[PDB]
């Protein structure tokens, strides 16, 4: 008989103050939140953020919707969620987040006879992410999203997860095309703003960028550039034509594929990795041509102290190559 | 995870660990008859060295990235300067700065006379 | 006219949209049909595609049950923020759109017996994530899952209009796949578990075969152009050192210009497409010419017959095992 | 006196009843259509689809809204539009639309003594337009606008254009950079869905694209690329590095020319006009260079024959090069 | 404390907003004026401007009359809801906002005669259209036009506060253009005619000038410049093939490229343009040095006192040429 | 009791005016303010502007909510700020501003028993910012945000900033990756428009940008290319095709050189910095081309001046490129 439970959904509702919080003057008010994680769409090195869909639920126990005589969980229509009170959780952390609409706002009413009370959103949010790409392409990033209760603090709400460890689930089904995600995490605290002291939850994602062609097809070229160049010590004053045009070579091929990989490089103004081991690269092409116009120019007044440079060089450029190297692979890898 | 040394007038607190996930070092000072307090803080590249009341114009705060070290350089000491000094970590999210609770992480004391 | 005015207040009295029908009784069943008007590009870089729907449910409400000279009551559709309606939504969807030109693109229409008919007008932005292993040559099947959001398997359940196969149908005209081809759809139901409860799932699978001319005259030719390039400088004579020299640096650089530039099309993916073994072949080919360039130089003042003999077999080898392997290639991947 | 208005203007909308048809359960209630286009923003191949602004007058008898005592038409606030019944046309193939609303909604009701309702709008819309570039840049599109009744079938609704074919004006007016407006044409019909069948209203245009642009950015650059191949016949046959350099740079810079052109346009599988055209300029260099491999490949044992040929392609290629450009341009002028 | 509510509810007794001032008795004046806070950027691309204004209308209404302790009531914008407003728009505007931010930006104030004071804040992206022939040295003259929507000009009309001149007036610092100058703004008021009636249209044409330095150092000294270097190659001995080839090659070859990055600045247009001049003179100049090279390194074996002759007349001759076709381009041009 | 609070609150609403400000008729309102930096987004050059989150809490007095008998302050729902009177404040040189709006608006109403409201908003503003890039990228740049009353002058409404100095915090919360903020203030004033005198607030910030990139990136290749230049000074007249190979690569390197970020600048018409150095190291290479160029020239009849010529270079090159260095650096920096 539905119109029985239409009267009960309206005395329910009958005299129902929206202006003031469950058991108000009195205890605080527990919020469990479960979130079902269903995509995580983007994650944006230029603009740092990072795109995420979730199934966001709260739970709470309100006295005043405890109804007798229906034994039966009550769904009603999200438009009900307008007449109750509910928690004004916010995510700090986001840029722009939307509740999606189609076909009807994607919300969730469910009521239970102890005055449980249910509600569900389905959120499609850009949190913020900041990221320290200093060790690009192998870096690992730690991206997070905070809940807040934007308006009621400590002695009026109290935020917690439901189900532990648990509350939070599928995070493994998640799969990006650059990073993967080696861990989650949950925390639960208090943080005191100039107006006083709020709960807090936080839900904390470990990325890891993946290794690939792009890891090749960004080094590889330079250093193998840069060991051709080395053919230049071991060239004689004849066929010095062949020497000349080696190093004219090594410097065009370097700089066009310098400028062919910076075209894909993320375009943020700072200083990466790749970027100083890229310098480093031109830098010794540089000196090697310099060695060779030194050697040419002194070739005449002292042959011998000319092939004695040349013959340095043949061990030096190597050995100061590989020492560089391993610089970077110790500060950067 | 964030392990702070102090060393040090002119004290330095220096950083070792996922110092990127914490880019706000704060200082408090803690008398014997009282609860730690405010003094200074900074952030990395947020360029805005905040000094408590009672330290304003007495107290410098200076920072740099190339070994992760804070500097604090203390001028006018004062008899109510004698307390015992600590450097705190802070997180990005970690909300109000004033406040000795939002710190996670922090250094062994110190104490100036 | 009044006698209608009549009639629906009736009907609009006492009336509790909170509750659904047979709310505690039984389960409300909601047959549902799809109408594809469009089937909007597929964007393979975000991994998702648009779709215009003509969406349609029916379902019973006994207490909408009038008699009056009319059957069938077609109604306006702010009737539908009076009466109950289902919470359809779709579960792999991102950002749509209920259109809302000039007026919202709803129809309502109450028979006599209390059917309902509730229709409307979408544009769905849903996730097709894709397996770019066969790139370009690839084939991918979209889906399209929705159902109830609030109600459960035991309050609301979802049933196709007609014949499964019947009730999701594409127009004629209505295709904007620049670069992909749709090859039909697949369509069943299922129960779908959370931590709320059991829902009832409607899908469909709309299958994609993309079109691979683009690619074809975009970088295939370019790497077989190169390639035969390269094999071009066999024929110089070997005093023409320079111009062999240019020959190969220059195949070299635009070989690896083409390796690089070929990426910023797909997304960031981290295994390798076939394109990416053809390009990796191509500029084998293309260093293989490179040596072989190098020892014949090598070899013109000891032994100049024997360079000679080797440029003749080259000038035979190289462009007989690039048309093998070419052969192979294809053979292989438009056969799968 | 404005009170016998107000008094009026209530009576009218007293019992008005908002959610039925005029003449509901009775014969079909025709409108009447007018389109003022302002202006046609863009027209787009890659997203397949033109903007469109335009004034959208429709045109109406309903009996509940006829006064009597008053001589005028009473131009009423756009906001009585909310209480009114209004068609609930739609336009099928619009993929973003919007009635513009500074300072107000742009919206216009006016009603007249016998019950006629005059209905206006100003909608700037986005719609989807399929083109065929298999001529491009040389094509002719046929881009529509359709207009439908949503929810009422032809036993409830009518759609007729009100003027017969001067119910769309400002078509001449149009200045499209990068098109000409041949022709536009009215067409009246009815679609029939699985829910019954519908009128249909259709305007379409016949948009012509001017090559002009084209002729300065795409071909021009190709021929005298293409001119620039043939330098190679007026130099010695000895001078093997120059020659080479030149055929290289020639079919490289083609190449590169086709590929950033294609770069910017929808994915489409087949071959364009201006494809073809670059096809051919490309085989012609590469005809070049293999001529010249050729000369290079005969000059010491028969150097008369390689000058034979020098001369012989010093006049072949560019009357070839003529005739496949008169071909062409008979073929797709 | 309760006299101006009094007042207030007095006013609003029985007022019905969907009559205008004087229906059927009289034509309604609006005065109005315009306070442009800044004028914004503008796009020749989309052919169309951006700017933001205090939007001021003045009316009478004699329904709202009042007699208080004070003069002038000063009221929250909300009241603006419940009374009439006029239906302005702006006819060449794109997709114009009204900012809401914190609260919609609007004033209402009353006078005890009946005066209304209605102010907002806008932001209006309007149409220009632009004529690109004396590209980049082009003038345009961007209209804004506003005038009422649906009523006629025997019921509402438009007049400007003060004089037109000084109607409309410009703050000193609100300026965002980037490469183009506010000369001034010329003010007028005339009447158009739709198929609903005759109008009332207020136009504002700003004066606006291109900036020239932008193509300056992004076009003229790049091409400059490769002309310059090609013409250098003149003074290279003739027994040096492949350095004046490669001269010529890659200054052809920056000439096209010029040209392509040039020509891909601007809307399409069907027309050349004076830029579109310049770059082809300039690549003329670049194409008749490359011949004139390979005229020289066709005699340079049997006639090389020909050979010569030409090297010193073109070193001679085109900077000369160059250097006159500059002056007499600028003069030309500059002069407009 | 949850009873009283309700029927204290309704009390209060109860006759309540919103169309008229507290002290209508008689003196201006109060209103204290504060800003919460959350962050800073981005800041744009093309479009000449910049995102900023933050927190705003507007504070004053309206004797019109004072409520005795309960010794409490009352935090009371979001929604409640619907039927009270708040501020007309906004921002004058922002072009996008929206409030948060997951999972509710992010809005704060606090009563006090004097009758004193505390009205906080969460909110995101793209506000505009000239920018005089000049000197990039040695630049600062001093961007604003301007708060006004609309519609009351300072008869009606008065603004100051509440604590003075410090009513502005989380300046240390911003980081941008490509700028670092110097200082920040704040201002208080009055500005006269045609309809009268209205009180302005501002909050201004001092942001520098970081060299570090544009060294890396652009001054130290074109100093390296500009250094190899000089090498065809030591270069015998023999090898003059290695002369002519050196300047024609040093030619093509410092053009292909400063190719990584056009797309993220305006359209500006003057001369930045960078373009000045970039444009001096261009002067210098064409120069050392243009002096190979006259040496070959005239090195046939008059051999001693050749030599005497490249023995002059070789000296006056560097240091005219080190007195240009000096006066680039002295100047800008
Ligand atoms: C990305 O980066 C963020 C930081 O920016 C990391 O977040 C931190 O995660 C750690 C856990 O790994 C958190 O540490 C834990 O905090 C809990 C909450 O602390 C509040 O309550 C305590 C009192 O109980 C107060 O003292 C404190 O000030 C807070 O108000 C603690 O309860 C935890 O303590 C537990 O473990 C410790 C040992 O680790 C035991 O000694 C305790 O007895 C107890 O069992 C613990 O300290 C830390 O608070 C988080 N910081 C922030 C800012 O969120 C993310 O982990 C990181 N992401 C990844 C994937 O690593
Ligand atoms: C400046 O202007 C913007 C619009 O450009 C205003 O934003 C609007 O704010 C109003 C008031 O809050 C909104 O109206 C309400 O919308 C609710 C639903 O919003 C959701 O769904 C819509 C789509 O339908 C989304 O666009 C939106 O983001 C939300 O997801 C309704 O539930 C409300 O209904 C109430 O009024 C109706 C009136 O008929 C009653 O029948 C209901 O019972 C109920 O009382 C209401 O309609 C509006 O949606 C907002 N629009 C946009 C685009 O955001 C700003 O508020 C305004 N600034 C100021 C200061 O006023
Ligand atoms: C970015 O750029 C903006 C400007 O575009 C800078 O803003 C200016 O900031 C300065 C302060 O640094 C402001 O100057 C101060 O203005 C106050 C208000 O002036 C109003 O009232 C006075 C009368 O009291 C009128 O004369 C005036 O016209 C205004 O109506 C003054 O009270 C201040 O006076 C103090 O300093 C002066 C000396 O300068 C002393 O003589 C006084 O005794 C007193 O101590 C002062 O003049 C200036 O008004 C601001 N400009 C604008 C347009 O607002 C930003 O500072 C800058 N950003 C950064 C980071 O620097
Ligand atoms: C400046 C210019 C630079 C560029 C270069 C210009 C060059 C100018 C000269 C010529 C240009 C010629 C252009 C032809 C275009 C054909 C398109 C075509 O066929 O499309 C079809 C597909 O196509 C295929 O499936 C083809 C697959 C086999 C290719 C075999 C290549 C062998 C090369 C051997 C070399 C040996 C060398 C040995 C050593 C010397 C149809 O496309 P679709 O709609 O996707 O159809 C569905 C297809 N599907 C169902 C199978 C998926
Ligand atoms: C109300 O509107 C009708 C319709 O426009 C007006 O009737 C028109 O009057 C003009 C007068 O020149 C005729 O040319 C049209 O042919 C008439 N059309 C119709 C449909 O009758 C009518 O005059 C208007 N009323 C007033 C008072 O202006």
């Amino acid at each position: 008989n539905m119109s029985f439970v239409k009267e009960t959904v309206d005395k329910l509702l009958k005299g129902y103050d929206i202006r003031l919080r469950p058991d108000f003057g009195g205890p605080p008010v527990c919020v469990g939140m479960n979130i079902d994680i269903a995509s995580i769409d983007m994650v944006s090195e230029v603009n740092m953020d990072y795109t995420l869909t979730m199934y966001f639920q709260q739970y709470w126990r309100d006295k005043r919707l405890a109804y007798s005589g229906i034994p039966l969980n009550l769904t009603l229509d999200n438009r009900v969620a307008d007449q109750l009170w509910v928690p004004d959780t916010y995510f700090l952390n986001d840029k722009k987040s939307f509740v999606h609409g189609v076909t009807v706002k994607n919300r969730m009413i469910r009521l239970h006879p102890d005055g449980t009370v249910l509600y569900g959103l389905r959120i499609t949010t850009t949190a913020a992410c900041m990221m320290d790409l200093r060790r690009y392409p192998l870096d690992e990033q730690n991206c997070t999203l905070e809940i807040e209760s934007y308006g009621y603090t400590t002695d009026d709400i109290e935020f917690y997860w439901r189900g532990g460890d648990k509350a939070v689930t599928g995070v493994e089904r998640i799969e990006l095309p650059q990073f993967s995600i080696v861990e989650h995490r949950l925390v639960s605290r208090n943080v005191v703003f100039a107006t006083g002291a709020y709960p807090r939850l936080s839900l904390s994602f470990r990325l890891k960028r993946n290794i690939g062609y792009f890891i090749l097809q960004t080094y590889m070229p330079s250093i193998l550039i840069t060991i051709l160049s080395w053919v230049s010590f071991w060239i004689n004053y004849d066929a010095s034509a062949a020497r000349v045009a080696l190093g004219i070579t090594t410097v065009l091929t370097m700089t066009t594929i310098n400028t062919h990989l910076r075209e894909t490089l993320p375009k943020i103004p700072y200083v990466k990795a790749i970027d100083m081991y890229l310098m480093g690269c031109f830098v010794f092409v540089f000196l090697a041509l310099l060695e060779y116009a030194f050697v040419n120019y002194i070739f005449f007044s002292q042959p011998a102290r000319a092939a004695a440079i040349d013959r340095w060089s043949r061990i030096v450029f190597p050995f100061t190559f590989s020492l560089f190297n391993l610089v970077y692979w110790l500060y950067y890898v | 995870q964030v392990q702070l040394v102090e060393s040090g007038l002119r004290l330095s607190c220096a950083a070792s660990g996922h110092t990127f996930n914490y880019p706000i070092m704060g200082w408090f000072r803690q008398a014997p008859g009282k609860e730690r307090e405010f003094v200074g803080a900074i952030s990395w590249s947020g360029g805005s060295t905040s000094y408590a009341d009672s330290v304003k114009d007495r107290f410098t705060i200076s920072r740099d990235n190339a070994k992760n070290t804070v500097y604090l350089e203390m001028n006018n000491l004062k008899p109510e300067d004698t307390a015992v000094y600590y450097c705190a970590a802070k997180g990005r999210y970690s909300g109000g700065l004033y406040y000795p609770t939002n710190y996670d992480y922090w250094g062994q004391g110190t104490q100036v006379t | 006219t009044t006698v209608f005015t009549r009639i629906l207040d009736r009907l609009l009295d006492g009336y509790d949209n909170r509750l659904r029908p047979g709310l505690g009784e039984r389960v409300t069943e909601v047959k549902t049909d799809i109408f594809v008007t469009s089937f909007g590009p597929v964007s393979d870089h975000d991994m998702e595609y648009t779709i215009d729907v003509f969406f349609r449910q029916s379902w019973k409400d006994e207490r909408l049950k009038f008699k009056g000279p009319m059957t069938v009551l077609r109604l306006n559709n702010l009737m539908a923020s009076k009466i109950w309606t289902p919470d359809t939504f779709f579960h792999n969807g991102k950002k749509s759109v209920a259109h809302n030109m000039t007026m919202p693109n709803k129809l309502l229409r109450i028979t006599e017996d209390g059917t309902l008919l509730y229709t409307m007008r979408l544009t769905v932005r849903a996730e097709c994530p894709m397996h770019l292993e066969d790139f370009p040559m690839d084939a991918h099947a979209c889906p399209l899952k929705f159902g109830s959001y609030a109600y459960t398997r035991a309050e609301v359940v979802y049933e196709w209009t007609r014949e499964p196969a019947r009730s999701v149908v594409v127009a004629e005209d209505g295709s904007r796949l620049n670069q992909y081809d749709l090859l039909g759809q697949t369509v069943d139901s299922g129960i779908v578990q959370s931590s709320t409860g059991e829902y009832v799932v409607m899908t469909t699978h709309f299958h994609l075969k993309r079109k691979i001319g683009y690619f074809v005259i975009q970088t295939y030719l370019p790497c077989i152009m190169t390639v035969i390039l390269s094999q071009v400088s066999f024929w110089l004579n070997r005093e023409s050192v320079p111009a062999r020299t240019v020959f190969g640096v220059t195949t070299v650089l635009t070989m690896t210009t083409l390796s690089i530039s070929a990426r910023n099309s797909l997304p960031k993916v981290a295994y390798a497409t076939a394109m990416d073994w053809f390009i990796a072949v191509c500029y084998a080919f293309v260093f293989s010419a490179l040596i072989e360039f190098a020892t014949v130089n090598y070899f013109t003042k000891s032994q100049p017959a024997r360079a000679a003999k080797i440029d003749r077999l080259s000038r035979i080898a190289f462009p007989l095992l690039f048309g093998i392997f070419n052969l192979v290639y294809w053979a292989t991947y438009l056969n799968r």
